This record gives C-alpha cells, structure tokens and sequence, in this order.
C-alpha cells in the first residue's frame, strides 16, 4: 500500500 | 512548564470530521454504510497524521509504522467512536451523522451497531476521563503485532511500556490499581469488538451482490490485511491472560 | 531515544495550520481591497493565536487579565513575525497561499510604503538563515516581549516562563559560533519593537481615519481600541535582550 | 474586550 508509505514520509 | 507525554497527546488529537450526509434524502442501510466507509477513509488519513506525532512512533522502522496502522485502524476508529458517543445512548459517527433511536431500527442496522454501542457503554460505565481515553487510544495503536515480531521490536516494547505507565499516571491524577485493572481489562476486550466489526467489514468488501462502496484508502488496507487473518500471522497483545 | 518530548517539539505541534485569505482573483487588485482582506485575515489569525498561546505550557496558568494583556500587547509581533517566516519559506510577502504580494502588486499606491517594514523581518530571517526550531522559540518569546509599566499580576510566573524560552532558544541554536548567533537572533527579537511600532502606527492611523473607508473585523477592533490609550500614554515596557 | 476573555476561557 503505497499511499500509506507516502503519508508516513 | 515541563510538557508531559499526556499533554502532548491532547494537542495532537485530530479535529472531529463531518460525514457529509445529506439530511434531506431518506435514510437506508446502504446509504449510511457507504457514507461511513467514506468517512472511515478520511479518519484513517487523520490517524496517520496523529500517529506520526506520538513521541517515539516516528522512530520505529517504517515497515513497523505501517504494520501497526494496518493492524489497529479499526481499534482506533471503534474506540474514538465509543468516546464521541459517550460524550453526546446513541452513536456519534459525526456531528452530522448521529445514529438516533429512529435510524437504529433500519434493516441490519442494530445488528452491527450493538458492537460499537458496547464500547460506548463501557466508557460510560467506567466513567473514563479524557486523559485516560488518550492513553488508552495510544495503547490501541500498539495492541497487535505480527506473530513473527516487529523489526524494531526492542523500541516498540519501550514505547508500549511508556504508555502503560502513562495510563497509570492518568489514573493517579484522576481504588487506583483496581481502576488500572478495569481499564486494561477494557482494552483487552477491544480485540473481541474489532474481530466482530472486521468480520462484517471484510465480508461486505468481498461480497459482489452488495453495492457497498469503499474508499481506496480503506480498500488497500483491507486488501493487505485479509491474508494475515487467513494465515493467522497476528499476535494480540493482552494485559490479562 | 527521547520518548519524553522537548518543549520545542510541543511548540512544533501546536503551531496553527496556515490560513487562506479568500481573496478573489477575478476582481482587479486595489490597495483598499488588499488592506481590508488583510484585516479580515488578521482577525482570524488572532483567534488562531489565542488557541496557540493557551497550548503553551505555563501560559494558561497566568492571571487571565495577564493572558489578555500579553495577547493585546503582542498580537502585531506574532503576526508580523509569522508573516516574515512565511515570506522567507516561499523577496515577496506571503500573507496567505492565496494572497501573495508579488512584484507587480508591490507597485500599487501606498503598498510598499508599509510593506518595506514587513519585508525587513523576512530578509533578516533569510540573512541570519534561521531554522524552524529557532523560529518557534523566537515567536514564543515574542508573545512575551512587552508588559505594562508596573508589571503584570503574575509577574513572577511570567518572568519564569520567559526565562524558560530564552533557554529553549539556546538549545535550538546548539542543536543546529553559539553565543554570537544567540546575540544575532536576540538582536532580531529586540528589533521587532521598531518594526511593530511602524506597523501599529499606520494601523491605528487608518483605523481612526474618517475618510479612508477601510474595514476592520471586530476581533481586531476591540484590541485596537483597547490599546490606543495604553500606547499613547506610555504604560508599555519593551523587554530588551540588549540595552 | 469580552470575546478574547471568552476565547481564553
Ligand atoms: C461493521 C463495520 C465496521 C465499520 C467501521 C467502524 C469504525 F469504528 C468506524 C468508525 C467511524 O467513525 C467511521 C467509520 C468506521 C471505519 C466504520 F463505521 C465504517 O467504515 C463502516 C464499517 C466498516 C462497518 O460498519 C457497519 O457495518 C455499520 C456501521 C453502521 C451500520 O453498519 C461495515 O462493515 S459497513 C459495510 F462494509
Ligand atoms: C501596516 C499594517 C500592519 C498590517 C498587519 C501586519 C501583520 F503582519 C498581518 C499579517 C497577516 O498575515 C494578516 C494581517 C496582518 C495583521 C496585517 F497585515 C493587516 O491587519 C493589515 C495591517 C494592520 C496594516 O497593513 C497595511 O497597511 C498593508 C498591508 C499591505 C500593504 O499595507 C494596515 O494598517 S491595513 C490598513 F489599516
């Protein structure tokens, strides 16, 4: 799940 | 003047989000669920912004940060929901979508809502203060791990132990050990609540015959998490055996 | 490691989200229109600053009348400083993501005349190359940079809170040549009194002017009314880092 | 100024 990795960076 | 870990949890607590429910169109169980899923997605986005601000959390390995959110989102949603409803007999999904006595009686409605009502009544019963709620909610983020362990297991352990102590402190600043027992006993019972809620959630997601829509934020999590309940790679952390 | 949070990291979370101006892009620009739109923005910026101050540890423990005095004395410092920061992070003036005073708008009548002062703050932050954490301590101290002549009612607690944030800025500096940068950054703080004097002079003069037709929201109007006597009598004491 | 007093309370 790429969207989650994003919001966490 | 020195800021406490609890005063910091207060600050980072996100704004309560509106559901965007049209109050001029007849209610139905399809319309409510679909709207709530959409809300759920935005609430998850919020929870990420919230977790990132919990001291320690951003210091975990990124995969661990992800795992914990994927495992606990329902705990965090259900528990916040309990709190919102507790602070209102009803369920406060949002200031624009309160399940009143009227909406409760709709087809298949109370069937699920009984589980979310349970959380709400336990908080009332135990008469939980805000600062306890905030510590409890933080522990819920830390309530399941992969059976195999996390990558930064050592640090996670320290973080969890800190918020246990923190919950403990909140109780003191509010019969103290008894209350500590009671509130951890509640946290334990969140596992059961979440299992129920996730079962119908996954069951609906997978059902083709129901036209219930899920936002992508949720759909990705749900997709990623299906196998881990199918292969049983989740360890539920409990305070009482 | 530090799972107990520094006072700076708290200020980092309490920092209010940046507010939009609502300025219409189809309607032609005017000095009249920009100033009013800016006054309205100013009002909502003050309401945000109240919520912000209350979250500062110790602040909510002062006398309520003191809490009032501090916000009444320092609103312009806080607004101008945050403006200087926004302008630095994006020489232009970022009042809002939707109202940036650019090169062309600057050339509007009576515009750069006031904007020069606000630009000064912005070019100091770029000069001294101020970091974010330094910024958050400096702004906090700006809340605590003026007091009435015969002190506050909780002067002791105030003195202690101020002393705390002086130390907090000192940590920001080291965590980034030490004592000279301290001098530098505290000299900038000192020099805000001179900026704010100018900005308040034009603000009050416009506020009181009959034939000028520039609107003010109530939030600001109560404070401007509540302060004009105080500043034109001399009950304000400007706390300086360097004499 | 009551509004400020209110927002502070
Ligand atoms: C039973 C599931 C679980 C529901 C979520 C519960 C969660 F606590 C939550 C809280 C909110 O404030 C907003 C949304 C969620 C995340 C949630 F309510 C919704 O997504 C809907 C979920 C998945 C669920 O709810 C119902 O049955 C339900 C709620 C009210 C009536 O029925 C669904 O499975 S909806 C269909 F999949
Ligand atoms: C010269 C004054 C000072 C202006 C305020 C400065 C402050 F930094 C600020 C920042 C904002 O983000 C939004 C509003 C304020 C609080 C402010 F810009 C406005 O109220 C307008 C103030 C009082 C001021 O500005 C101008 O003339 C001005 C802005 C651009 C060009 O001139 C006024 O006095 S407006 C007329 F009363």
């Amino acid at each position: 799940n790429a969207l989650l990795r994003y919001l966490l960076d | 003047l020195t800021p406490t870990l609890v005063s910091l949890l207060e600050v980072i607590e996100p704004e309560v989000l509106y559901a965007g429910y049209d109050s001029s169109v007849p209610d139905s169980t399809w319309r409510i669920m679909t709207t709530l899923n959409m809300l759920g997605g935005r609430q998850v986005i919020a929870a990420v912004k919230w977790a990132k601000a919990i001291p320690g959390f951003r210091n975990l390995h990124l995969d661990d940060q992800m795992t914990l959110l994927q495992y606990s989102w329902m705990y965090l949603m259900a528990f916040a929901l309990g709190w919102r409803s507790y602070r209102q007999n009803l369920l406060c999904f949002a200031p624009d979508l309160i399940i009143n006595e009227q909406r409760m009686t709709l087809p298949g409605m109370y069937d699920q809502c009984k589980h979310m009502l349970y959380v709400s009544s336990e908080l009332h019963r135990l008469q939980v203060s805000y600062e306890e709620y905030l510590c409890m909610k933080t522990l819920l983020l830390l309530s399941s791990v992969p059976k195999d362990g996390l990558k930064s297991q050592e640090l996670f352990d320290e973080i969890r132990m800190t918020y246990i102590k923190e919950l403990g402190k909140a109780i003191v600043k509010r019969q103290n050990w008894q209350r500590f027992y009671q509130l951890t006993k509640l946290l334990d019972s969140m596992h059961e609540v979440v299992e129920n809620l996730l079962n119908y959630c996954f069951q609906t997601f997978l059902d083709k015959t129901m036209s219930i829509e899920f936002p992508e934020m949720l759909a990705e999590i749900i997709t990623n998490q299906i196998p881990k309940y199918s292969n049983g790679n989740i360890k539920k952390l409990l305070f009482h055996q």
